[PDB]
C-alpha cells in the first residue's frame, strides 16, 4: 500500500515522515472511497472481463490453443483462464491499496521462472491481460477506466 | 549524484607478492562524490600517489542536487 | 589452502584490454572469469542467484568495462533495494545487524563494541548508514 | 503490513475477490487516516521533546541516574534516550499503517532476551513508555491519543 | 522536489516508474497552482513574518539576547534575523517542490557542524523557526496553512 | 533534476526569493505535467514493443547483424538491445522531469568516448534512437510527441 | 568436502598404515565407475531443466499446495521451490561424481529440517519431489548409472525425513 | 584446451604442471581426428539442418503457426539459418575441444536476443537437440560421442 | 616520516655510517621534542576553539559565506570546518614529528587537484590555514609558535 | 582431489559441472589405474628407500647425528627416520589423488611452526626428501619417476 | 588467445565454415606444438637459473645495485627479481599458445605508466628481457629458439 511504502522509506533513513510523503497519505485516504467503487465495479464484472479477454487471447494468438502449444487441450485452458482470473483479482487489490506492492510480491516475483518451468509463454499472457484491461476500460468510467489502467500497465510491464 | 574519476598508483612496500598486482597498483576508478573522501585517504595511508582527480558527474558547486 | 573456501580475486579488466589484433574475435576469451567473478559476488553478498527482474545490470557493466572496481560493484549490492528488502526490513534491528555483517565481512562480529558501533549507526542513519560503515570500515579494506 | 495489506493479505490466502464487508474495514481505516497524518507530524516536530518530558517523569531524578543505577553514566543515559527515541519512531510508524506488526516485527522480536542479558530493568522502561505515551496524548489531542495509547500499550505489553 | 524523488526511486530499481508513483505526481501537479499561491503569500509577508517571529524568540528565550548569549549585540541581532530569513525562503522552494529534498540540501546537512562551530543553540533556532510557522499560519488560511505548517515542522525536527 | 528545481537553484544562488516571473515557469511546468504523466506510462507499457520495432526498422536485417558486423554474435546483439532500452527509459524520466540534465549525468557522460574505443558506430546508434522516437511519438499521441521528441533528438545530438 | 578417493586416504591416515591392496581394491572399483558417472553427470546437467518440470508435474503442481492457502502458492513461492529443487539436483549429481554423499550433508542437509519447519514449509511434500526426481533421473541417465544415482537421492530424502 | 590450461596457470601464477602439459600434448594429437569428424558434419550440414528443421516442425505444429514467430516462408527461413548458425559453432567447439567457442558467439546474451524477437527458447533447444540426433546417425558411434558432448551443451545452456 | 627517519634515510641513499654531523642533528631534535610536546597537548584540547576563531577571522562575514560563495549553504560550511580540523591535525603530527614529509603524503597529496575539479579556491584556503597558525601561535606560546608556523607555512605553500 | 577440485568450483559459481571440468575428470579416471602402480611400488620398497635416504642423509649432514645435533642418539635417530617414513607415505596419498592436497594437509602446514619448536632443523629435513626422491627415482620406470618427482619436488619446495 | 581459436576468429568474421586451407594452418601449428611443449619444461626447470644468469649478465654489480640505485635494498631487489619471473613464465605461455595476445593483455598493458611511476628504469628492464632471451635460446636448443625470441622480443618492443 501507499502508507507501507512511505514507512519503508522512512525507516531506511531511520528518519520520522517527510512531509510531501505526508501529503500523499493524505492524498490516498481522499481518494480510497472512489479506488473501493472502481474495484468493487471490476469484481461484479470480473466472470464476463475474463471470459472476454480469453476470447481475445486466443484469437490473437491461435498457437497457444493449438496441439503444439501449451493452452491447448480443456485441462490447459481451464488454467490459462485461472492465470487470467488471478491477475484481475491482483489488479482489484493494487487498486485499493493504491500501489503495486501488494500486486507484485504475490504475481510479479519469480513470475518469470514459473512460466519457463511451465513453458507457458510470457508474452502471450501480456497479450492476455491488454485484452482484459480494454474489457474492464470499457465497463469503466473514463476516469475511473484511467485509474485501471495503470495497474494493467504495470502488470502488462512487469511480464 | 556527483562522480570523481580518480587515477592512482599503489605501491607493495611490506611485501613482495607473486601474483601480478598491476590492477592493484595502477587504477582508473570512478567514485561517488562522497566515497572519495574516505578513498582518498585510503591511497594516502597506502603511501600511493593521486595522479588524477576529476568530477566525472555533476556541476561545479551546484548549490543543491 | 584447500582447508580454506575459495576466494575470488579480479586479476585483470578487459575493457580497457582493447585487443590489438583481430578486434571482432568473437571467441573474445576471458569474459567467463568476470562473469563467473560476478556470480560468486551474488552467492557471497546475498547467499543465492536472484531471480531475473532482481539483479543489478548497470553495476555488472561498469565491472565489466572496467570503470568500477571490485570494491565498488560490492558497494552496489550491499545498497540495493532488493538486499535492503531481503534481510534489513523483515528482523529486529540487531538481528539484521549480524546477518548484515556476515554478509559484507565475512565473520559474526567478535564483541558488544562493534554491535554497538552498528546500532548506534543505525539509529543516526539507518540501514544506509550500516551498510556504509561496514564496507568503509579499515578491517575490510585490509583484508578484501 | 498495514491495515490496508492486512485485509488484502487474508483475503488472499481465502483466494477471494474483495467483498463488501472487506470493503467496509478498508472503508473504516480511511477515515481513521486523516487523523493519524496530523498526529505523525505532530509526534516528529516534538519528538525531542516529548523523550525529554517523558524522561522527566520517569527516568530521571531517580535511583537510575544516581550512581549505581542502571543509566548512570554518560553512556548509558544515551543508550536509554536513544531506545526511547526508537520506540517513540516505531509507534508513530504504527499509528500511520494502522497495524501493530511492525512493532513485533522490528522493536519487540528478541527485546526481552537483549534486555535481560545487558541487565537493564525491563519495568523501568515500560515505565518510560507510558510516561511517553501521556505526553504524546496531549500533544496529540484526544482523537488522536486513543489511536496512539494502544500502540505505545501494545509496546509495553510485549516487553513485559 | 517529488518529481526528483520518485525518479531516483525508479532509477535505483532501474525500473519505469511504477503506476503509484506516478499517481503521486499527478497528485502534485494538480496541487502545484495551489502551492504556487502559498509560496507567493509568505513571500510578500516575508519581511513582516521574520520581524515578529525575532521578537517573540527574543522573548520566549531572553538568554540568547544576553551577553553571554550568540544573538547579543546589534551585529549578531541582525546575523540572527538573517539565518530566520533563510529558512523561510527555504520553506517556500519547499512548498513549491512539494518535498523537502531543495531545503534539506540548502539547509539541513552540515547544520549542527555549522551551528556548533558558531556556538548557536540549536534549539533557540528551532523556536524561531517555529514563531516563524505561527506567524505565517494567521496570514495563510487554514488548508494552505497545513500545507505551510508541514514544511515548517520538517525544519523544526531537522534542527 | 527537474525543471522546479531549476528554477529554484538559479534563484538560490542569487540568493532571491521566488517572483512572479519565476512562479509563470514553474505553473508553465505544471500544466504540462500531466501530458507527461499519462505519456510516461504508455512507454513503459509498450517499452518491449517500442525497442522491437525500431529494431526492425533499423538495426536487424542489416550488415550490422551479418558477420562481421558491430551486433554480430548474441552477447553484441543483446547489448545493442540493452543499450535502446537505457535510452528508453531515461528519455522517459527526463520527459517527466523536464530537465535534459539527467540524460547529461547518466547516459550522455563518456558515451560518446566509450563508443569510439569499442568500435561501436554512432550513427547507427544515432539512427536507432531516431527510430525509436517515432515509434514513440504515435503511441503517446501529437501533445506529448512534441515533449518526447525533445530527449530524444538530446540524445542523438550528444 | 571429501570424496571416494580421498575418503579411503583418509581412513588409512588416522591409522597410519600404508595403502594396502584391500584399499587399493576400493579404489580400483571407483575408478572404473568413474567413467559412468561422468556420463550420467553431463546428461542431468543438459536435462535438469526438464527434470524438475517433469518432477512438479507429478507431485507439487496441480494439488492444493499450487492452490491458494498453500505452501508454494504466490508466484514467489513457487518459484522458491523450483530453486530448491534443482538444488537438491545439483549437489546430487555433485555427489554422483564424488561417489561419496559427505557434499550433502555439509551443504544441502545441515540445518534443512529446522530452515524448513521455521519456514513453514512441507517436509514431506518436498521428500516426494526428491523421490520424483530420482525417477525421471534414473529414464535418462539409463540403468547402470541409476543405481548409482539413487543412492545419492534417497540420503537426500532420509535427511530430511 | 590450451588457453584453459595456461588460464588456470596463471591464476595459480605457477609454470604449467606435468600433467597439465600431458593434456597439452594429447590434445594436439587428437586434434588431427577432431579436425575429419567436423569435416564429416560440414559436409552434410545442409541435409542436417533441413531435416532437423523438419523433424521439430513435426512435433510443435505451433511454431510454424499464424500466431507462432516461425510463420511464413521469410520468418521459416531465419529460423533455418538459425539452426544452421548453431550448427557452424559446433563444428569450430570440435574442433577447438572446449566450448568457449561455441559459448561466446551463441550462448551468452541468448535469452535476452530471443526474448527481443520473442522467438520461444524451448523451441529452439528442440532444434538443437533434433541436429544433435541427424548429426549422430551420420557420424560413427564414438564420433558421435564427441559430438553429443558439444550439441548438449547448447541444449544445456538454452 | 619523522626528523630521525629524515636523517637515517638521507645516509642511507649515501650509503654512509652514521656520523657526528648527523648525530648533532638528531641531538637538536632531541631537546626540541619536549616542547613540541606541551605543544601538542595545548592544540588538542583548544582545537575546536582554534578552528572556530580561524573561520571567524577569515571565513565568516565574508563573501564565501554569503548566497553564490563557495562555503554558502550549511553542506559546504561544514566541509570547510571539516579540512580546517583535518590541517590542524596534520600539522600538529608533523610538529611531533619534526619533518614536514606527511604532510605532502597526506595533505598536500591530492588535495589540490580535488579543490580545482571542485572549484574550491586555493587562497581563501591558505588565509584560513594562515588565521589557524596564528591562533595557534598564541596558544602554544613563543618557542613552540616558531616551530608551528613552519608546518602552517609548509601546507599554505602548498 | 582431481575431483573434489573440480566439485568445490562448480559449487562455489553454483552451475553444473563445465564440459573441461569434466574432460579432466575422464582423463584422471583412466589415469588412475597407471598411479596406483606407482603408488604400489613405492609401498613395496617403502622401507629399503627410507634406509638408503637415511644414509645419505647422515653422510651428507654428520653433524645431524652427532652428540651436538639433535638426530644424535638411537631414540632421536628413530624418530628422524620415522620422520622420513611419515612423509613418504604421503607422497603415495598424493599420486594416487594426483593432487598435492593431502599432502598438503598432513604434513605442509604448521610445519615450520612444529619443527621449530622441535629445534630439528628445516633444510636438513628438506635433504632427507630429495634423498628419498633420488632413491624412489631409480626403482621407478623413467615416466613414473616424474610423476612421482613432482610430488617429492613440492614437499622440497614446502619444507625450506 | 590462442593460433587455432585466432584461425577460427578469422572464419567466424567471415562466417565460413572451416575449410581446407584453414585445416592446414591448424596442422601447422600442430607440428610446432610438441617442440614447444619440450621447450617449456626446459624453461620451468631451469627458471632460476635462467633469472641468476640474466641478472649476473646486467643488473648485479651495478650502480643498481649500489645505494641510490633502483634495485638498491633487499626488498626492491626481489621485485626487480620477481618482475623477471613474470616475464619469463609469460614468455613461456605465449610459445606454448603460438600466440603474442596474453603478453599484450597481462604483462604489456600499463607496464610503462606503472614503471614511470615507480621510477624503475626501463631500458635496465629491457636490458635484462634481452639476457634472458640469451640465456633461454642455449638451453632450449636452435628449433625452440627462434619460436621462443620472438615472445621475448615482443614483450622488449612493448615496454
Ligand atoms: C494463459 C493466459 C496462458 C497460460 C497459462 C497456464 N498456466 C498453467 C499453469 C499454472 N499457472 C500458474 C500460475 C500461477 N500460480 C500462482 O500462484 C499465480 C499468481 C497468484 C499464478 C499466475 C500455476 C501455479 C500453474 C501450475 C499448475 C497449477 O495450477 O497448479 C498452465 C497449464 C500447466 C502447464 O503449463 O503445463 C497454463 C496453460 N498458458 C498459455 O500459453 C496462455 C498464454
Ligand atoms: C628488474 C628487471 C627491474 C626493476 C623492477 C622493479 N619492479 C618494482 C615494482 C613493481 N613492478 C611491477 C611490475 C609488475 N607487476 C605485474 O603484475 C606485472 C605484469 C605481470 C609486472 C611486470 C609492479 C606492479 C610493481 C609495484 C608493486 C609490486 O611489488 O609488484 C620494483 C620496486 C620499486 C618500488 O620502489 O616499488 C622494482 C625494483 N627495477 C630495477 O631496478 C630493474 C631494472
Ligand atoms: C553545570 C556545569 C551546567 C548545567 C548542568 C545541569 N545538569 C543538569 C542535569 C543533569 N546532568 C546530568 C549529568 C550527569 N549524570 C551522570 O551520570 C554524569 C557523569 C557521571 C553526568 C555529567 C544528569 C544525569 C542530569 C539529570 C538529573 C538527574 O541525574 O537526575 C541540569 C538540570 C536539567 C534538568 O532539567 O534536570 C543542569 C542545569 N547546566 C548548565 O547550563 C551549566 C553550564
Ligand atoms: C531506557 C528507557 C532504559 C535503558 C536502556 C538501555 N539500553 C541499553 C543498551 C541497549 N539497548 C539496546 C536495544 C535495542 N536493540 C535493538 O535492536 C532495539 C530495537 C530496534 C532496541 C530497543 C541495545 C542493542 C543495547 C546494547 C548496546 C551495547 O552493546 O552497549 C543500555 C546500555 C546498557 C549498557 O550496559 O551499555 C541502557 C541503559 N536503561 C534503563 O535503565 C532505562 C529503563
Ligand atoms: C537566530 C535564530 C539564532 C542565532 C543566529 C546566528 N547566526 C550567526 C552566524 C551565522 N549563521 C549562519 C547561517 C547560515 N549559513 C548558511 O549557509 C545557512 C543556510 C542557508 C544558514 C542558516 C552563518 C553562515 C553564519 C556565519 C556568519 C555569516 O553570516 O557569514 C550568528 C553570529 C555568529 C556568532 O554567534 O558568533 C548568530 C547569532 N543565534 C542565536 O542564538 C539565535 C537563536
Ligand atoms: C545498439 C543501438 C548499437 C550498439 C550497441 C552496443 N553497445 C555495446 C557496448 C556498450 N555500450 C555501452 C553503453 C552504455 N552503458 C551504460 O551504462 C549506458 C548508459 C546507462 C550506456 C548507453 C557500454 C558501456 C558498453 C560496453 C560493453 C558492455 O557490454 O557493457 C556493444 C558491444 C560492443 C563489444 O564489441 O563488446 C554494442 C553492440 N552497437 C551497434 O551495433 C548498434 C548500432
Ligand atoms: C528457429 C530454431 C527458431 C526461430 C528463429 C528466428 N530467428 C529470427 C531472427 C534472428 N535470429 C537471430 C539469431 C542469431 N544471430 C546471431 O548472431 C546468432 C549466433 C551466431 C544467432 C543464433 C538474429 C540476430 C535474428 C535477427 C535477424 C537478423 O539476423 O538480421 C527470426 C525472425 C524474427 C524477426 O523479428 O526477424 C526467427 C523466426 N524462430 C522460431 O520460432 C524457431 C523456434
Ligand atoms: C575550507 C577552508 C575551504 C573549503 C573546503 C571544502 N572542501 C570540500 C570538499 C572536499 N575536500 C576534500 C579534500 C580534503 N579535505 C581534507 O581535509 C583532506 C585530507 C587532508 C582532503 C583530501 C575532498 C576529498 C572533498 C570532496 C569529498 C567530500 O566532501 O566528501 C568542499 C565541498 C565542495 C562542494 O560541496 O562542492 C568545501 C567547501 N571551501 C571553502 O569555501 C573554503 C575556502
Ligand atoms: C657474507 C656474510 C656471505 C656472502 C655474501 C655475498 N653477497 C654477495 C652478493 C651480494 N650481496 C648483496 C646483498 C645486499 N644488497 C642489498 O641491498 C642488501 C641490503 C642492504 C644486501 C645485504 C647483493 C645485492 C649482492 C650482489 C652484488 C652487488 O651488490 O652488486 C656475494 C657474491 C656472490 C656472487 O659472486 O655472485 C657474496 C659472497 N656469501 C657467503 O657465502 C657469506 C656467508
Amino acid at each position: 500500500s501507499v502508507l507501507t511504502k512511505a514507512i519503508v522509506n522512512a525507516d531506511a533513513e531511520a528518519r520520522y515522515l517527510s512531509p510531501g510523503e505526508l501529503d500523499r497519505i493524505k492524498s490516498f485516504v481522499a481518494s480510497g472511497e472512489r479506488r473501493l467503487r472502481i474495484a468493487q465495479t471490476l469484481t461484479e464484472a470480473r466472470e464476463r472481463i475474463v471470459k472476454q479477454a480469453g476470447d481475445q487471447l486466443f484469437q490473437k494468438r491461435p498457437d497457444v490453443v493449438s496441439p503444439g502449444g501449451n493452452a491447448y487441450g480443456e485441462k490447459m485452458t481451464a488454467l490459462c483462464l485461472r492465470d487470467l482470473d488471478y491477475y484481475l483479482r491482483l489488479v482489484t487489490y493494487g487498486i485499493v491499496a493504491g500501489d503495486v506492492t501488494p500486486i507484485e510480491e504475490i504475481g510479479i516475483i519469480g513470475v518469470k521462472e514459473m512460466y519457463n518451468s511451465l513453458q507457458t509463454p510470457i508474452p502471450a499472457v501480456a497479450e492476455g491481460v491488454r485484452a482484459m484491461k480494454n474489457v474492464a476500460t470499457s465497463l469503466l468510467s473514463g476516469d475511473d477506466a484511467a485509474e485501471a489502467g495503470f495497474y494493467f500497465d504495470y502488470l502488462v510491464g512487469a511480464m | 549524484s556527483r562522480y570523481f574519476k580518480v587515477t592512482a598508483c599503489i605501491p607493495s612496500l611490506k611485501r613482495v607478492r607473486t601474483g601480478r598486482e598491476l590492477q592493484n597498483t595502477f587504477f582508473t576508478k570512478l567514485v561517488p562524490y562522497e566515497n572519495w573522501f574516505t578513498e582518498q585517504q585510503r591511497i594516502q595511508k597506502a603511501g600511493g600517489k593521486v595522479l588524477s582527480v576529476k568530477l566525472f558527474t555533476g556541476v561545479q558547486g551546484a548549490n543543491t542536487g | 589452502t584447500t582447508l580454506g573456501p575459495k576466494i575470488f580475486k579480479l586479476t585483470q579488466n578487459v575493457g580497457f584490454r582493447s585487443k590489438g589484433m583481430v578486434q571482432n574475435a568473437g571467441v573474445v576469451t576471458v569474459e567467463g572469469s568476470v562473469q563467473a567473478l560476478i556470480t560468486a559476488a551474488y552467492q557471497q553478498i546475498f547467499g543465492r542467484q536472484l531471480y531475473q527482474g532482481q539483479r543489478l545490470k548497470v553495476a555488472e557493466i561498469k565491472l565489466e568495462n572496467g570503470e568500477t572496481t571490485v570494491k565498488e560493484f560490492v558497494r552496489a549490492l550491499g545498497r540495493s533495494e532488493i538486499f535492503r528488502k531481503l534481510y534489513w526490513e523483515p528482523f529486529y534491528v540487531c538481528k539484521a545487524i549480524e546477518y548484515i555483517h556476515r554478509r559484507l565481512l565475512g565473520r559474526p562480529t567478535y564483541d558488544r563494541v562493534e554491535n554497538n558501533r552498528y546500532f548506534d549507526i543505525a539509529s543516526k542513519k539507518g540501514f544506509y548508514g550500516v551498510v556504509d560503515a561496514m564496507l568503509n570500515s579499515n578491517e575490510y579494506q585490509e583484508v578484501f | 503490513q498495514d491495515a490496508i495489506t492486512a485485509v488484502i493479505n487474508n483475503y488472499d490466502v481465502q483466494g477471494k475477490y474483495l467483498d463488501g464487508a472487506a470493503l467496509d474495514k478498508l472503508k473504516a481505516y480511511f477515515t481513521t487516516g486523516a487523523v493519524r497524518v496530523r498526529a505523525a507530524a505532530v509526534i516528529s516536530s516534538n519528538a525531542t521533546t516529548i523523550i525529554k518530558e517523558a524522561a522527566a517523569k520517569a527516568l530521571i531524578y531517580s535511583d537510575l541516574t544516581r550512581p549505581g543505577g542502571n543509566m548512570y553514566t554518560t553512556r548509558r543515559y544515551a543508550a536509554c534516550i536513544r531506545d526511547m527515541d526508537y520506540f517513540l519512531r516505531y509507534a508513530t510508524y504504527a499509528m500511520l499503517a494502522g497495524d501493530p506488526s511492525i512493532l513485533d516485527e522490528r522493536v519487540l522480536n528478541g527485546l526481552k532476551e537483549t534486555y535481560n542479558s545487558l541487565g537493564v530493568p525491563i519495568a523501568a522502561t515500560v515505565g518510560g513508555i507510558q510516561a511517553m505515551k501521556e505526553v504524546v496524548g496531549g500533544l496529540v489531542g484526544p482523537d488522536a491519543a486513543k489511536e496512539a495509547s494502544i500502540y505505545f500499550d501494545y509496546l509495553s505489553s510485549g516487553l513485559s
